[PDB]
This record gives C-alpha cells, structure tokens and sequence, in this order.
C-alpha cells in the first residue's frame, strides 16, 4: 500500500492544497519513504523466489 | 506631483489603422523550462551550485503566452501616413499575479514586414509597452481600453535606449482620432526613425511625446528612466506587486547572455494593480525604410514549486514544471533533475461534479418582528426544521452593528443547508456588546444567555430603525448581575452557570424588567429544594433612541432530521454521478437505486462512521451512494531513455479518455491507450513475450522494457 | 517561529519570549527524543544482523558450510570476509553449473 | 479477503477495499501474477 | 473540527478556516506519518521473515 | 395563547380514595438489553446491518 | 558577525567564488548561509561556530 498524499490530505480542496504546499516536504518524505518500503519489500519477493 | 514636460500643442492626433488580421501569426515560442525560459531568480537570498525544489511565481512549461506584434505604418515612398495596428488597446488582461515577457527572440531571422505581407526583412529587437491599472472602462464612442485614475504606463523610447516608467492619471485628449475626441480608433504610440534614430542624436522623448497626443498626463508621483544598451540580445523582463509596490525584473543587467531575472526597480505603486493592457507602437517609417519587428511574448505567473538547477556560478540552466506531469513530478519530487528509473505513483484525477442534487417552504421570522422584544434572560426562541430560509432578508430590515460567528462564518452561515436552524433573540445594548462574547465570563454567560460550545454558533447586534414600527421597546434593558445561593450554612456557597440552552433558575424571581438598577431578589427554597435560599440581583441600562436587539443562531450541524435549505430539474434525479447536497449534509456520491436497508422514517443511513452509504433523500426510493471516483494514477519513467509512461490504477481499457475531461488533476495543469493485463497504460505495445526479467519491472507480471 | 531562538534577540516580546522557545524545545526535543527511539531501532535491529554476521563468519567464512543461501546461489565454495562501512562484506565463492 | 481490483474490481466495485475510491491510500499489485507465483512453487 | 475540510465554506470564516484546516493537516499527516513509521516496522519484519 | 376549550363548570371535584398498599405489588419487568428493550434511535442519522 | 537583518555566529574565511553577487547572500538548501557577502566587495564564506 502507498498512500497518495497531497490528495489525501487534503480531499482536494484548492485552499487545503496550498496549506499543504507550505507542508511540501513532509509529503514528498512519506511518498518517498513507501516507495522505498516497496522497493524492499518487492526485492524481497524477487530475491526470495 | 512631478513635472513630466509640456503637454503636446497638437490639436489632433495621428490617424490610427487597426488591422488584427495583419497581426495574426502563428510564431509559436512556448515556455521551455528545460533551458530555464521565464526564470526570475529567488529575491529572498541567492545560491551557488546547488539543486533544489523551490515554490515560487513562475510560468508554466510549455505555455505559449500571448504574442504580441509591431508594424511599420502607413507610407508612401516619402510620407509616413497612417498608423498600423493590432487590436491590443481594447484587450484588457487581468493582472493576476504579473507576468514575464520574452523580448526580441526572433532577432537576426528573416520574416514580414507585417503591413506589407509580401516584404521580407531582417527581424530587429523591438520593446513592448504596457498600461496597468486598477480601474478600467470604456472610451466616451464606448470603445474598451481606458484606465481610470493614477495608471502605471511602461513606455521604452529613444529607439530602444531606454525605459520610462511613469505613474499618473491619463486624461484623454479631445483632438480627432484622440480617445475624446472624433474619429477615435485607437491610442498608440509611435517614433519616426528618419528624424528620430539618427546616428548620435536618438530622440529619447519620441514615444512619450506621441503618447501625449492621446493623453494629458496629469499628477505623476513619479516617472523613472532607466537607459539601455542597444543590441539584438534576447532578453526577458517581468513584473510583480506587493504590498512594497510594483517590482521590475530583467535579464538585462545581472544576466544579458543567459535569460535570468533579477529586480532592477521597486516602483511606488500600493494601489493593487488589476488590470493591463500592450500599448500599441506604430514605427513611422517610410516605405524604403521598412523593417521587421521580433514579435514578443507575455506569460503569466503563478505559485508553483519547481526543481531549480544552479550552476557553479550561481545562474539557474535547468529547471523542471513538477507538477507538468507525473514524469515530471518523479523527478522533482525527490528534488533532482534525475529520478531514478522505476514506477511512481501520482496522484488522481477525480471526477467533475455534475447534477449537483438539492432537497428541502419559507422560514417563518414573523412573531419577532410583532411586539417587545424580552430581556436577554428571556429569550424568546425560534427553531427551524424543514424550510427555506432568505436571512439576508431579514438582516436587510435592521441596521447590522456586529456579526461573529463561532466555528463558522456569517458569509458560511448564509449559504449552508442545516435543518434546525435556532434563532434566539431579545433586547439588547450596544453598549455592551464586549458581554455578548462566545468567549466571556461576564454577567450574560454566566447568568443570562448561553450558546452551546458544541454547535457551530453566531451572534448578531443590531438596531431598529425607525421604518420597522411593529417592533416595540421597553422600559429600559434589564440583565441578571447575580444568580447563587449560599446554603444551609454548610461549608460552602456556589454560583450556578447554566447549560446552553436553558433559561437562569432566577427567572422566577427576576421581573421581565428590572425596576431600578441594582434591585435584589430573594426566595427561601423548601427543604426539598435543598434549603437555604435563592438570590439574584439585577441591572438596567437606559433604553435608546432606536431600539437595539441581540440575536443568537445555532445550527445543527446533528446529521439526521436535517432539512432546512435557502432560497433561490438539475437539482434533482438523475444525477447519477457527483455531486449532491442534501439539507443534511455535503457531499459527493454516485446515487444508484439500490435496496433495502436502513430506517425509512429519518432519512440517512450511515455505516459505523461519519460517512453516509447513503441513500435518502428522493421521493421516495433508494438512491444509495458511494464515494468518488479516483483514478489512481502512476508514471513508468526510465531516466535511461527519458521516456515516461503513464500507467492507470486497475481501471480502464474502456472508461478513460485520453487527456481526460471529466477529471481534475493530471497533476495538475497538463497531463502527458493500452491495457489491459493490470490496468489502463497510456504506452504502446500488448505482449511481445518475453524478456528478460528485469526492472524497472511494473505490477502484476507487464515487466515492460524500453523503448 | 523558529529563527534558532524563539525571538533571538532581536523581535519582541521578552515575556512570550518563554512561550516560543518553549514550543521549540517541546517540539525540538521531542523530535530529539524519536531520533533517540530511531537508534534504539537500528541499534537493535543492527545487533540482530550482527548475530546474523557471527552466524555466516563461524558457518560460511570457517567451514564450508554443506547449506544454501545464507551461503549464496550455488554449492559454496570458500567466501571471503572484508570489513565494509559499518558492517562485514562478504566474497561468497559458490559454484555455477550452467 | 475483501479485495483486490485488477480490470474487474474497481469497475466491480462502482456497481455497488477503497484503495481505488479514497485515493487517499491505493494498493499496488504484488510484482507476480498469480498463474506464475503457482508457476514458481 | 473535522468534517473533512475544515470550515471549508459554511463551518467557519476564511481565514480561520486556515487555522482548524492547519490542525487537520498537522494532525492528519502527523498520523499518516505514524503509518509509514508502522510500514516500515512491519516492511523490515517481513524482510527478516 | 391557544383557546384550550371551556373551564369545567363543575363545582366540585370527584372524591379521591388513596389506597397505596393495593398499588404495591411486584411484577417485575427489568430492562434486557439483549431483546433492545428501551432503546431510543440514534438521532444524528440511520443504519443498515 | 551581525549584518544586515541576519544574525549569526561565523568564522569569515576569503574563499571562491560562488553566488549571485548583485544581492548579498549565499544559503546552501537551508536557512543557513554559507555565507559571504557582506564586504566591499570580497568573498567572505562563513562557518558554523
């Protein structure tokens, strides 16, 4: 599971948008942290079979 | 004010040809942000080698701007003759959050003359002018175009060796073709370059003074020159506003040869400016001295993060639109040119809403409007379930002195379907109005009249004028200044608050209007009371000129037996995609007639949170609904061969379009069909078996190589 | 606001000045006090690979070892030990039929 | 298992977990088909 | 206050709604960040396992 | 006010016998839950299964 | 070191050559400045303490 944020916070509300625009690093952390988690994770299914 | 120079002493203008089909080309040059077009360098610090995603005012990749064209005029082989124009004058733009402008780029090239189709020539440099301003309107023969009070005008001059940039109001002149006078077409300016641009002896008023054919200019608070060197460089200028004033950037004096801007002026302009126009320029040549002018290219601006390439000497080559695509944003998300090749996941696209449902006659405010309204400890209450509600109205007939809301807003409060809708008024001074506070611990909360802290609530202070007759005042305004009994003597006394909601336990002691300031109260209670005694103690303010009143609102904001909805076929079946709003609540669902589960005497069905699985309300079936639709996007991207590829989540070969229209965000302003094994791809080619395995290796067995 | 000092010297006030810097102490310091959860994390999941280490140096690295991957992809052969930043490194030499 | 949705779940799902409707969260597929993870065992 | 957008248009004024959204995106992304600390945590145990 | 219909003309009122020891009886009826004896609705909103 | 409207705590070292040169600062990614400008006119590069 990756979760989109930017779009999860906030629902999609344009004035919520730019609150998390000030908030731009944190989410570009979390994505990047699961597609990291991800990439472990399926080497992990690679690597195993 | 400034002394600009004299008026002009001519008594008419320059005949002006407005011929918009002569300035119609296609000369694409859109934003690439690859090679850093429209690129103002940050004002808050500057920086060395460095990379970095950065959010500021930029123009978007690939935009194409508006362009803007110049035209030699009129001319016989001897005598420059009419104006030849575009119709630039009377398209007035919306300011917004400025904009940059790509100067002179075809320079060098061969291209038309403009008024003479069939004559080519070598493109020359020329510098835009532009009007920008507050208020705009029309001309006295109605033609658009003109700008009311101070206005900033931006006009080069001497053949390109400067700028002027002057603040003042335009009057217009009433010579013919002037814009009060007859035969008015449009304004322009012009320069004449056989007597204007001769070697040594550039004319550096030629513009301006043509200008001041069309306008007297009058109370400038300021007008700047700033001189430029003549070259065919291409360059770059931009503009922005603060609160500081309007701010000048170019390339020209911190990076001439690689496009970068940097301010070069702050000019004090704290109007807001909302509006501007192109000025058109006409060059009065004669027809042996036709040239060919570089059209130019305005963008607009807006907040937007970037990933920003800075060399070693500071000057930004490279940078990246994050948010152009999903491409885009995996390479900046992360904060470098290069994102490393594998799958990325973007974020959807939601749909549109679409048959914004409505469900509901009339709120009944009448018995307030019909005699004394009682004291604030006897407030009198109206609930609202089931009914249309102009309240606007109602605040229409008083003189409003304050509004406030709580977890609310009075503009909110207007527009909002709640179905009990509360309306608590009374008698009350503006003279305490710092005691009629959500947040105050004075007499009122206390004592008198308290709002719950649970609902989103507002408070009104108002005044009858004289127009409304069937609102009575009373003796005086009266309020409770203490409401406690001491006890059986005990060890203790207390005061008591009341609940919201509820009326003081002293209305039974307290008159429904205090005699005399200060008066007390008192009442023995019976052992089954508790004993001891009641007391309370009242206030009186002297009554006003005009009768001044208190209202409370509370709306619910309490998801069933809601209903109430304001005043104003789409707004009903079958809009069986987003959106709806329902009195109860908001929302965005896709209703389907499905059966049979819920209550059927209140109209909602939640499932064990806030959310509603949703049918209720049509008359009367089953119109159960769902969440939005996401279409949960990706980006395949292979920095190896530079090649994105975006990938859908799980849906469709079928339901998409390509640069799809019913959904929000690519993301977000641009976007850029085969599946169908996992979900939907915008990537050719169907299986191609097999090879090898390996990455950048996609979801459920597509292991798509490149290219 | 977090200008290193909560209203470093020089912005107003002197008596919310302790409010301020408070916010940036709870909060500076508690983000110190998860670094600190952080270590523990990685410091203990850094001893289980450790022992993982101790387990492939006495079975792989000694003797030969007769088992699959730990000793990796094929029939091992001999493996070699060099020290890595941070950690071991191994040189596993197994053999390929093919 | 409530889920998942390849080509026939999210559109099985808009006939009537919410990986594909919050959106919000969204589950990525598990490298292997199904057909081939039985291949390997 | 948290009925998914915080006083979006009715539940409070504009530039307080600032005010209850930040609380629900400093709030809402804190406990999304919780999440991908918890995939992390389970991602490295089943990576061990 | 509301017209609640006329006053009684009566001049008297019907004699009352006060018996309470007749009224004392034990016939229990104890709330059950598990049957959703006195259970009130949820106002807010409605639910399926 | 205390310049214009930033404070600060640096050892000056006449280092090369990077920056914007027209405004008088140099940051690298962060709030710090890293760090010349201000002298007339010479590269001052500054330090943490």
């Amino acid at each position: 599971v990756t979760v989109d944020c930017k779009q999860y916070v906030c629902n999609g509300f344009q004035k919520c948008e730019q609150l998390l625009r000030e908030y731009g690093q944190f989410c570009s952390k979390i994505n990047q942290a699961l597609h990291g988690a991800n990439l472990r994770q399926d080497d992990s299914v690679r690597n195993l079979f | 004010y400034v002394d600009v120079g004299p008026d002009s002493v001519k008594s008419a203008c320059i005949e002006v040809d407005i011929q918009q089909t002569f300035f119609d080309k296609t000369w694409p040059r859109p934003i690439d942000v690859s090679k850093a077009d429209g690129i103002i360098y940050p004002q808050g610090r500057t920086y060395s080698n460095i990379t970095i995603t950065y959010q500021g005012l930029f123009p978007y990749q690939g935009d194409h701007g508006d362009m803007y064209v110049y035209s030699a005029g009129h001319a016989t082989g001897t005598t420059p003759q009419k104006l030849f124009v575009a119709n630039y004058s009377q398209d007035v733009k919306q300011f917004a959050n400025g904009f940059v402008v790509r100067i002179g780029a075809a320079a060098n090239s061969t291209g038309t003359v403009i008024i003479s189709p069939s004559t080519s020539a070598t493109i020359r440099k020329i510098y835009p002018a532009f009007m920008l301003g507050s208020s705009v309107g029309n001309f006295s023969d109605g033609k658009m175009g003109r700008f009311f009070n101070h206005t900033l005008v931006l006009l080069p001059d001497g053949c390109g060796t400067l700028l002027r940039a002057f603040y003042c109001i335009l009057e217009p002149r009433s010579g013919n073709h002037c814009p009060a006078g007859n035969s008015y077409t449009s304004f322009a300016t012009y320069h004449t370059p056989a007597t204007d641009c001769s070697d040594g002896n550039y004319n550096r008023n030629a513009s301006l003074n043509s200008f001041k054919e069309y306008f007297n200019l009058r109370n400038c608070t300021f007008m700047y020159t700033y001189n430029i060197t003549e070259d065919e460089i291409l360059e770059w200028f931009g503009i922005t506003q603060t609160a500081q004033g309007v701010h000048l950037f170019s390339s020209r004096y911190v990076d001439l040869y690689g496009g970068n801007m940097f301010q070069f002026a702050t000019l004090p302009v704290y109007d807001t400016i909302k509006y501007y126009s192109i000025i058109p320029h006409s060059i009065r040549s004669i027809q042996s001295d036709r040239k060919a002018w570089a059209a130019f290219y305005v963008y607009k601006l807006q907040p937007l993060t970037f990933l920003l390439d800075f060399s070693v000497d500071g000057y930004i080559r490279r940078a990246i639109d994050c948010g152009f695509n999903d491409l885009s944003q995996l390479h900046c998300s992360y904060e470098s040119f290069d994102v490393e090749s594998g799958v990325y996941s973007v974020s959807s696209f939601e749909a549109k809403p679409s048959g914004s449902v409505v469900e509901q006659v009339e709120c009944d405010f009448s018995p307030l409007l019909s005699g004394t309204p009682p004291q604030v400890y006897n407030f009198k209450r109206l609930v609202f379930t089931n009914c249309n509600y102009n309240l606007t109205k109602l605040l229409s007939l008083f003189s409003v002195n304050d509004f406030t809301c709580s977890q609310i807003s009075p503009a909110a409060i207007a527009s909002n379907c709640y179905s009990s809708l509360i309306l608590d008024y009374f008698s009350y001074p503006l003279s305490m109005k710092s005691d009629l506070s959500v947040s105050s611990a004075g007499p009122i909360s206390q004592f008198n009249y308290k709002q719950s802290f649970s609902n989103p609530t507002c408070l009104i202070l108002a005044t009858v004028p004289h127009n409304l007759t069937t609102i009575t005042k009373p003796l005086k305004y009266s309020y409770i200044n203490k409401c406690s009994r001491l006890l059986s003597d005990d060890r203790t006394e207390v005061p008591q608050l009341v609940n919201a909601n509820q009326y003081s336990p002293c209305v039974s002691i307290v008159p429904s209007t205090v005699w005399e300031d200060g008066d007390y109260y008192r009442k023995q209670l019976s052992p089954l009371e508790g004993g001891g005694w009641l007391v309370a103690s009242g206030s009186t303010v002297a009554m006003t000129e005009q009768l001044q009143m208190g209202f409370g609102i509370t709306v619910q904001y309490g998801t069933d037996t809601n209903s109430v909805c304001p005043k104003l076929k789409i707004a009903s079946q079958l809009g069986n995609c987003v959106e709806y709003s329902l009195y109860g609540v908001s929302g965005r669902g896709v209703f389907q007639n499905c059966t049979a589960v819920g209550v059927r005497q209140q109209r909602f069905v939640y499932d064990a949170y806030q959310n509603l699985v949703g049918y209720y309300s049509d008359d009367g079936n089953y119109y159960c609904l769902r969440a939005c639709v996401s279409v949960p996007v990706s980006v395949i991207y292979d920095k190896e061969t530079k090649t994105h590829a975006t990938l859908f989540g799980s849906v469709a070969c079928e339901h998409i379009s390509s640069t799809m229209s019913q959904y929000s965000r690519s993301t977000r302003s641009m976007l850029k069909p085969v599946g169908c094994v996992l979900g939907l791809v915008n990537s050719s080619l169907f299986v191609e078996d097999c090879k090898l395995p390996l990455g950048q290796s996609l979801c459920a067995l597509p292991d798509t190589p490149s290219t | 606001i977090s200008a290193s000092i909560g209203d470093i010297i020089q912005r107003l006030d002197v008596l919310e000045q302790d409010a301020q810097i408070d916010r940036l102490i709870n909060g500076r310091l508690t983000t110190l006090n998860a670094f600190v959860a952080q270590q523990l994390v990685r410091s203990e999941s850094a001893a289980l690979s450790a022992q993982l280490a101790k387990d492939k140096v006495n079975e792989c690295v000694k003797a030969q070892s007769k088992r699959s991957g730990f000793c990796g992809q094929g029939t091992h052969i001999v493996s070699f030990v060099v020290n890595a930043p941070n950690g071991l490194y191994f040189m596993h030499v197994g053999y390929y039929p093919s | 298992i409530a889920d998942p949705g390849y080509m026939q779940g999210y559109d099985d799902c808009m006939q009537q977990i919410c990986a594909q409707y919050v959106a919000g969260y969204k589950v990525l597929p598990p490298l292997m088909d199904v057909n081939m993870e039985a291949a390997y065992t």
